[PDB]
């Protein structure tokens, strides 16, 4: 055939892929976290724009540290050659590297472990995408008027 | 030209390669949420995947939700410390090639 | 629709708005260098820039940096820890329009 | 006129603007750190890049974590109005978000503040480009055959 440049991802698989959505409204008393509101309107407004995008969107709501590793690894553990790309949506109270289980905080190193191109080989060499809504510290942007 | 570090007979990529964190904020930085029409962030990204999903590379539509966060919000805070702040979303990339969503 | 943290009077950007930092390798990772032709890393910079400088946006430059680093390159070592490892740069974004360094 | 889009920085300003490139090759006995062999081929090959980009070139060589500061803070006090951007080039040791100066660490925070948009008015809305060629931590990526 002509001249190939392989310039951008292979989207046309069957399936555009799964979109995970973890959404951490109310977290355990003990933990002394606040709830957080209007994160159910993030939430929805997320399903339905990756579902007009072709993506198998998947939402969890309130999950302890132990059930989002849990369910990342399940996720990892799919078989995703069908699928051209994944999508991880995190929504939640976090710090540095961190995202907040309802009950405790999880490593985003640990989550992204598990599709690691080593690890998850249904997946290696497509595009793995991780959007977070979360802090990151304890900075506040003062901004300058333009 | 040769050397001990490129053409390896065997083709391997990073375990690493290939991956995307769309930050909702600076690294360091709180990240605003409105608590009736959502996070900043979100709220602006479903805003330019909605108009431009089907126009634009990923990363050009990232940037687009990076000026629209910069320059649209600011925060309202009956407490001095946490009023009048902005906010700058983080695009991390690691990927190797274009992404469009559609074909 | 109305609220409280949107469309300001007074016009502000964040202060670390409209910076990109490119990155030689991901966070927490060693960052490759032969000691006769340069990093891995600057190397790809300076072959991409080059060819393509007047014809890419530059996230999209970045882009091809990060592939030919992560194909092209593996580390050779007598010490086995250090050996046949890879390398994939980090973009960090948080420009808010897109770059050509040509108009 | 007709329609203005706005969609890509302002790059036709008189100057490019300054790529500074701050090569740190030897490093004091003092802070037990090697050589960095092969880094003067970065630096000029920098050097014909960003030339060829019509950018103001300037390099050091070998800084002190002090120097680094005073060169960072007396640029950042220039007046950048007719430049289109600013680019910054550190060759050098490093861990995370950290470069290191012939005699000790420099915070790239530290660095990259006097770039703020409230700090350095002149560059206010202005593509800054930082190029950090410098380890950010002891992991090592063990790769995935293709």
């Amino acid at each position: 055939s002509g001249i190939s440049l392989d310039n951008s991802y292979k989207m046309d698989y069957p399936e555009m892929g799964l979109c995970i959505i973890i959404n951490n409204k109310n977290f355990h008393k003990s933990t002394g976290m606040t709830s957080r509101s209007g994160t159910d309107v993030d939430a929805a407004n997320l399903r339905e724009t990756f579902r007009n995008l072709k993506y198998e969107v998947r939402n969890k709501n309130d999950l302890t540290r132990e059930e989002i590793v849990e369910l990342m690894r399940d996720v990892s553990k799919e078989d995703h050659s069908k699928r051209s790309s994944f999508v991880c949506v995190l929504l939640s109270h976090g710090e540095e590297g961190i995202i907040f289980g309802t009950n405790g905080p999880v490593d985003l190193k640990k989550i992204t472990n598990f599709f690691r191109g080593d690890r998850c080989r249904s997946l290696t060499g497509k595009p793995k995408l991780f959007i977070i809504q979360a802090c990151r510290g304890t900075e506040l942007d003062c901004g300058i008027e333009t | 030209a040769s050397g001990v570090d490129d053409d390896m007979a065997c083709h391997k990529i990073p375990v690493e390669a290939d991956f995307l964190y769309a930050y909702s904020t600076a690294p360091g930085y709180y990240s605003w949420r409105n608590s009736k029409d959502g996070s900043w962030f979100i709220q602006s990204l479903c805003a330019m995947l909605k108009q431009y999903a089907d126009k634009l590379e990923f990363m050009h539509i990232l940037t687009r939700v990076n000026r629209k966060v910069a320059t649209e919000f600011e925060s309202f805070s009956f407490d001095a410390t946490f009023h009048a702040k902005k906010q700058i979303p983080c695009i991390v990339s690691m990927l190797t090639k274009e992404l469009y969503f559609y074909h």
